């Protein structure tokens, strides 16, 4: 199968800045016959269908806007938006049909920049509720920070646990522009009460050393 | 063997 | 006028096949072929395969032969599309789309479809208020939290006193554990004002006819 590769999977973008984004395909789409190239571009909001934006590499459908432009051919393509609004906050995905099956890149995900934040983080233990009928779960959340990548590192005792984590994360903040993210460990009442010490570790790029919330059970 | 859209994505190819 | 209009939501168990529609109107039906899309959740999309709507024959995407089926009742300008033996790989929204007036290029779509496999069956959740420990103060800001699991199926309703605390809130979206749904919140107000102005969390979820308040405590 014809393989698409989009580059990056997200950037960070300011209004008024051109944006370019890139897709690659494993074969040539030019068709001779036509003197075009058999690649489409589209843009998707959450919640909604794709929206074609681009079709033989070049051509904007109608009423897309003339700040997107497709270019290249041959293998490299390119989607341009030469001066990027707020309302172009979307993935975009490339297709080509030049043959079966229809194949699609994994997207390029536009999000806002903003300043660097690390996460406010804060931990909970299991309720009274919760442990009277016999489960536990311990949360963790990391609020409000950026960029969206992070790590957490759940320890009990001093030992670090895999199973029974379970993470959330929100979207892109419409108003600050900020990542959250809920880390939840679920045990049962008995394992919860043989430990004592439980720790959420975050890792982000903002500090070299993880921010670090603990409780212990007893205390 | 006619071509057509469910063997080809191709306008031109079509039959 | 070009519109595909498709079926609604599905909930299916595991094993079972699920037949989902889209209807074209607006234009000749016969003359574009109806083709097939599915979305992962947060994922690509992958073509599933073509049907053309005059001649009923199929051409699926090798990824999914045994997998979908593909039909057309023509008199009826609907297209169908049977997913078979499902498993969770199988939940996703499905779309129908066609070209334009040239090559495949997708001009139209419809509405996308979701399917989701599970075996659950309608579940309250349990409400359980966090109170805060050492640590869950920084600076002046307390956080206190929410947390709803074990439902289904989606969605419940969360908020802070009433809808009068708004802001300062994360609301996380649910995922699924074992096949139930749990969701947390958390909110963040100024330290000197909690316990003295109290907070609450109301829960609603509709399917299971349950609404629960569950006042925030502190541990004592």
């Amino acid at each position: 199968d014809i393989v698409m590769s989009q580059s990056p999977s997200s950037l960070a973008v300011s209004v008024g800045e051109k944006v370019s984004m890139s897709c690659k395909s494993s074969q040539s789409l030019f068709y001779s016959s036509y003197q075009k190239d058999l690649l489409a571009w589209y843009q998707q909001k959450p919640g909604q269908s794709p929206k074609l934006l681009i079709y033989w590499a070049s051509t904007r459908e109608s009423g897309v806007p003339d700040r997107f432009t497709g270019s290249g051919s041959g293998t490299d393509f390119t989607l341009t938006i030469s001066s990027v609004k707020a309302e172009d906050l979307a993935v975009y995905f490339c297709q080509q049909y030049y043959t079966y099956p229809l194949t699609f890149g994994a997207g390029t995900k536009l999000e806002l920049k903003r300043a660097d934040a690390a996460p406010t983080v804060s931990i909970f233990p299991p309720s009274s509720e919760q442990l009277t009928s016999g489960g536990a779960s311990v949360v963790c959340f990391l609020n409000n920070f950026y960029p969206k990548d992070i790590n957490v590192k759940w320890k009990i005792d001093g030992s670090e646990r895999q199973n029974g984590v379970l993470n959330s994360w929100t979207d892109q903040d419409s108003k600050d522009s900020t990542y959250s993210m809920s880390s939840t460990l679920t045990l049962t009442k008995d394992e919860y009460e043989r430990h004592n010490s439980y720790t959420c570790e975050a890792t982000h790029k903002t500090s070299t050393s993880p921010i670090v919330k603990s409780f212990n059970r007893n205390e | 063997s006619l071509l057509t859209e469910v063997e080809t994505p191709i306008r031109n190819e079509w039959g | 006028q070009v519109q595909l209009q498709q079926s609604g939501p599905e909930v299916v168990r595991p094993g079972v096949s699920v037949r989902i529609s889209c209807k074209g109107s607006g234009y000749t039906f016969t003359d574009y072929a109806m083709h097939w899309v599915k979305q992962s959740h947060a994922k690509s999309l992958d073509w599933i395969g073509v049907i053309g709507t005059d001649n009923g024959n199929t051409n699926y995407n090798q990824k999914f032969k045994g997998k979908a089926t593909m039909t057309v009742d023509k008199s009826s300008n609907t297209a169908y599309m049977e997913l078979g033996r499902l498993t969770s790989e199988d939940s996703a929204i499905y779309y129908c789309a066609r070209r334009d007036r040239d090559d495949v290029w997708f001009a139209y779509w419809g509405q996308g479809t979701l399917v989701t496999v599970s075996a659950a069956k309608t579940t309250a959740p349990s409400v359980y208020p966090l109170a805060p420990v050492c640590g869950d103060t920084t600076g002046s800001s307390v956080t206190l939290g929410c947390l709803v699991k074990g439902y289904f199926p989606e969605p419940v309703t969360l908020t802070w006193n009433s809808g009068s605390l708004s802001s300062g809130v994360h609301t996380f979206p649910a995922v699924l554990q074992s096949d139930l749904y749990t969701l947390s919140s958390s909110v963040t107000v100024t330290s000197s004002t909690w316990p003295s102005q109290s907070i609450t969390c109301n829960v609603a979820h509709p399917a299971s006819s349950t609404k629960v308040d569950k006042k925030i405590e502190p541990r004592g």
